[PDB]
């Protein structure tokens, strides 16, 4: 899940790069991707909420 | 006696069956390891309420 | 009155807060955006859990024009 929140830090910032009306869409989207490690950074134990916040850093 | 008693809940089920499986290898431990999940699920109680992820503690 | 002079005021406010030091800045989602630009990807610079907040705060720098779009009808 690395390259779920990996990629999760880029394409908002990529979404953001395209404006549009779906530039807060794709960011929401991009977005998604953190979540599934936050379960997994939640189900193996402790603290997904910072597990996350800086790996996607 | 959970074996002539008649477990009503898949908690009990592996209890009678734990026991059992203790039993079956040797005689003690066995009324005892029935209360020790329970007392240890009582010892994680509130910490799987507290903050706590159990799979920290279980480990 | 509650129209000219409050206008007149809120000119003798900002006419005080140039005239002072004279700062000609521009709104209307102009600043809002940019300001967020900056903050919202400025806000993955600091691996703390607040990025969070710092990232979701960007876009309430974009908020209040998003209001004056509809508010202008678009």
């Amino acid at each position: 899940g690395a390259p779920e929140i990996e990629l999760a830090l880029r394409l908002t910032e990529y979404s953001r790069t395209l404006s549009g009306m779906e530039s807060y869409c794709v960011r929401a989207f991009a977005d998604a991707m953190e979540v599934i490690p936050s379960t997994l950074a939640e189900n193996a134990g402790l603290n997904p909420i910072s597990t996350v916040t800086e790996l996607r850093n | 006696i959970l074996k002539l008693l008649e477990v009503e809940h898949p908690a009990a089920k592996v209890l009678c069956e734990l026991a059992d499986l203790q039993d079956k290898e040797v005689g003690d431990g066995t009324t005892s390891v029935v209360i020790i999940a329970a007392e240890l699920l009582k010892n994680a109680d509130e910490l799987v309420k507290q903050k706590i992820h159990p799979t920290s503690v279980i480990s | 009155i509650e129209e000219a002079k409050r206008s007149l005021h809120d000119a003798l406010c900002v006419i005080r807060n140039l005239i002072r030091d004279n700062r000609v800045v521009y709104g209307g989602g102009a600043a809002e955006i940019s300001c967020a630009l900056a903050v919202s990807q400025e806000a993955d610079k600091c691996p703390t859990l607040e990025q969070y907040a710092m990232r979701a705060f960007a876009d309430a720098l974009e908020v209040i024009p998003m209001a004056l779009s509809e508010n202008s009808g678009m």
